[PDB]
């Protein structure tokens, strides 16, 4: 019933600059005061600003002059605009609300928006379907997609066990990323089963159906 | 020849 | 700029067992004005934010079980975990909101440790589509499976790996496999094999099959 909803985020070259928006309902906005925390890419989390019922403003030293945090409480949004993006601000981004009516507290989290910071180039991504009496299994490749991160779903999300997707691994600048899903042999391809990929900010979104390879040489 | 997909 | 230290670094416990966390400070978050600690655990599930589990160094935060309980003041704090479930397997984190900047700790990692499960394999060739751009890649797939010490494999130059973090359902792990290569050597060669060498596989467990090129 408390929702904070990131937005906006992505990739920026060096010194760069991104605003990122998050988007609350469900409470009266005025009343607390919210901030902002990133995590690491080693799984560090840090502050980062914060800003008070009446709009006082606090930066971690590290951001001071380049971030700025500002609330609009007509709108119910919470904005932190990064400029001069350093290296070391690769980070994913939550929003937080306060407790109560009270200091900075992080009572309530958003999902969290990704911001990467190299200046490698925007590529959208490959699918390349992985198909092989018990229990079949088939798979989903994404060879090479960058920036950071991407969505993959089992038949627009329908399949909900079996799937052990796995964590995306960087070499030169390309994501390589997996995924596994199984079913009982009676299951496929009885029934059509299909990887779904979004790629965000490249603003492609791709379907690769799994059908099985075909005896088919010359 | 699509060696049996399994 | 206050200091935060979570110890250890790693752990590992079993569904029903005490959990002690220790959070150590720079700095006493305890004022004298009106005997409060400021400080705060929070319990972040791998892939989503952090919730706040425990406030003031002691109030449990509307919702948060019984079974989970927090002591200490002033420098030393303590998580109290009475019976530790499986849905209680994550990291932990302490933070202080004392002074700026707000802090947090190191974390702690508790891997679960439940039983040696047996690591379902599943081998895959590539795609009639991927050949067709330029690359190969095979994959064999783990799953299913404790302990997370297992590794797996006859020329090796240049593959990738991928873990899952714990299931927080049935406390297994899971492993992807990208086996890359060159399109045209992948025919130089036809029996391609996959092989696991787990803590109960002294005889190992292998998926294989041959190019279906031949």
């Amino acid at each position: 019933e408390v929702q904070l909803q990131e937005s906006g985020g992505g990739l920026v070259k060096p010194g760069g600059s991104l605003k990122l928006s998050c988007a609350a309902s469900g409470f009266t906005f005025s009343t607390y005061a919210m901030s902002w925390v990133r995590q690491t890419p080693e799984k560090r989390l840090e502050w980062v600003a914060s800003i008070s019922t009446g709009d006082n403003t606090y930066y971690t030293d590290s951001v001071r002059g380049r971030f700025t945090i500002s609330r609009d409480n007509a709108r119910n949004i919470l904005y932190l605009q990064m400029s001069s993006l350093r290296s070391e601000d690769t980070a994913m981004y939550f929003c937080t609300r306060g407790r109560g009516d009270r200091g900075d507290l992080f009572g309530y989290w958003g999902q969290g928006t990704l911001v990467t910071v190299s200046s490698a180039k925007t590529t959208a991504p490959s699918v390349y379907p992985l198909a092989p009496g018990s229990s079949v299994t088939l798979g989903c490749l994404v060879k090479g997609y960058f920036p950071e991160p991407v969505t993959l779903t089992w038949n627009s999300g329908s399949l909900s066990s079996g799937v052990h997707t796995f964590p995306a691994v960087l070499q030169s600048d390309l994501y390589t990323l997996s995924s596994s899903v199984t079913v009982t042999s009676s299951t496929w391809p009885s029934q059509s089963i299909t990887c779904n990929v979004a790629h965000p900010a490249s603003s492609t979104k791709v379907d690769k159906k799994i059908e099985p390879r075909g005896p088919t040489i010359k | 020849p699509i060696y049996d997909i399994n | 700029d206050i200091v935060m230290s979570q110890s250890p670094s790693s752990l590992a416990v079993s569904v029903g067992e005490k959990v002690t966390m220790s959070c150590k400070s720079s700095q006493s978050l305890l004022y004298r004005g009106n005997q409060m600690n400021y400080l705060a655990w929070y319990q972040q599930k791998p892939g989503q934010s952090p919730k706040l589990l425990i406030y003031w160094a002691s109030t449990r935060e509307s919702g948060v079980p019984d079974r989970f309980t927090g002591s200490g003041s002033g420098t030393e704090f303590t998580l109290t975990i009475s019976s530790v479930k499986a849905e209680d397997l994550t990291v932990y984190y302490c933070q202080q909101y004392y002074t700026y900047p707000r802090t947090f700790g190191g974390g702690t990692k508790l891997e679960i440790k439940r039983a040696d499960a047996a690591p379902t394999v599943s081998i895959f060739p590539p795609s009639s589509e991927q050949l067709t751009s330029g690359g190969a890649s095979v994959v064999c797939f783990l799953n299913n499976f404790y302990p997370k010490d297992i590794n797996v494999k006859e020329r090796q130059n240049g593959v990738l790996n991928s873990w899952t973090d714990q299931d927080s359902k049935d406390s297994t792990y899971s492993m992807s496999s990208t086996l890359t290569l060159t399109k045209d050597e992948y025919e130089r060669h036809n029996s391609y094999t996959c092989e696991a060498t787990h803590k109960t596989s002294t005889s190992p467990i292998v998926k294989s099959f041959n190019r279906g090129e031949c």
